């Protein structure tokens, strides 16, 4: 629930789109296993898709470590320092590809409730409303019931 | 003394047709030698054993029955095979500079 979960405001790491888009994902560590039905999909992904993904995303360093593992994993490290660990255990090649692409397209900001679907650093151009807007001024600034 | 383990890699020889037809003449000669039926067990064994001894590559039992003609034998012996490990294959598959692969095995 929102009250039982932290929340943040919509934001970008370094105003990611103003000057130039920068892929926030920087590192992808695939812990895979030579043997084990759990990492069959991970093995097929390493064989057929990891190279294409690597050449498509030259800004991401991909470390494929094949060691005895019961739960193959993918660790995504983002520019902002965030580290997201996902299990690719018993996932097909298509599922692993979609997960990796989602990690690539996702920023490092925490996946928590976002208070507002928008974020403006300059919300007002004509002047934020205050009680004295839309209020006429009187001669010599006389408040009501003032005698002089 | 156990001989050193043989590598399963096998690259077909360039003079494969000439070697095969020489062995066919040795075993059995007629025109269209590629269609010589290998229905006789004696001749089939002779040809296949000679080819295996010469080339270091033998027909597996699974494909032994389907090697019905000299043409089939030629096809099997011209299709290549490699035994490099998966690590070697991945490393030699032209890995991009941002992809690093290592085994702890």
């Amino acid at each position: 629930t929102a009250r039982g979960t932290p929340s943040r405001f919509l934001a970008s790491v370094l105003h990611n789109g103003l000057g130039r888009y920068v892929q926030q994902l920087q590192r992808l560590s695939f812990s895979v296993s030579r043997d084990g039905a759990s990492s069959r999909g991970a093995r097929e992904f390493v064989e057929r898709e990891v190279i294409d993904f690597a050449r498509r995303n030259p800004g991401v360093v991909i470390y494929v470590n094949s060691r005895p593992c019961c739960v193959p994993r993918v660790v995504a490290e983002y520019l902002n320092g965030a580290v997201r660990e996902e299990s690719i255990h018993c996932k097909s090649v298509e599922e692993i590809s979609t997960l990796v692409q989602k990690l690539a397209d996702q920023s490092g900001l925490d996946v928590i409730r976002i208070r507002k679907p928008f974020h403006t650093d300059n919300p007002s151009i004509q002047g934020q409303w205050h009680p004295f807007t839309n209020k006429p001024t009187t001669f010599r600034g006389l408040r009501p019931r003032e005698v002089q | 003394v156990c001989p050193p383990l043989r590598s399963r890699a096998y690259t077909p020889p360039e003079d494969l047709q000439s070697r095969l037809e020489s062995y066919v003449k040795e075993v059995f000669l007629p025109s269209n030698w590629q269609d010589i039926s290998l229905e006789d067990s004696r001749l089939k064994f002779n040809l296949l054993a000679h080819l295996a001894d010469d080339l270091g590559h033998v027909v597996p039992n699974s494909r032994l029955h389907q090697m019905c003609r000299v043409r089939d034998v030629l096809d099997f012996y011209n299709v290549p095979i490699q035994d490099r490990s998966k690590f070697d294959e991945l490393s030699a598959s032209n890995l991009p500079p941002n992809l690093k692969i290592t085994w702890s095995y």
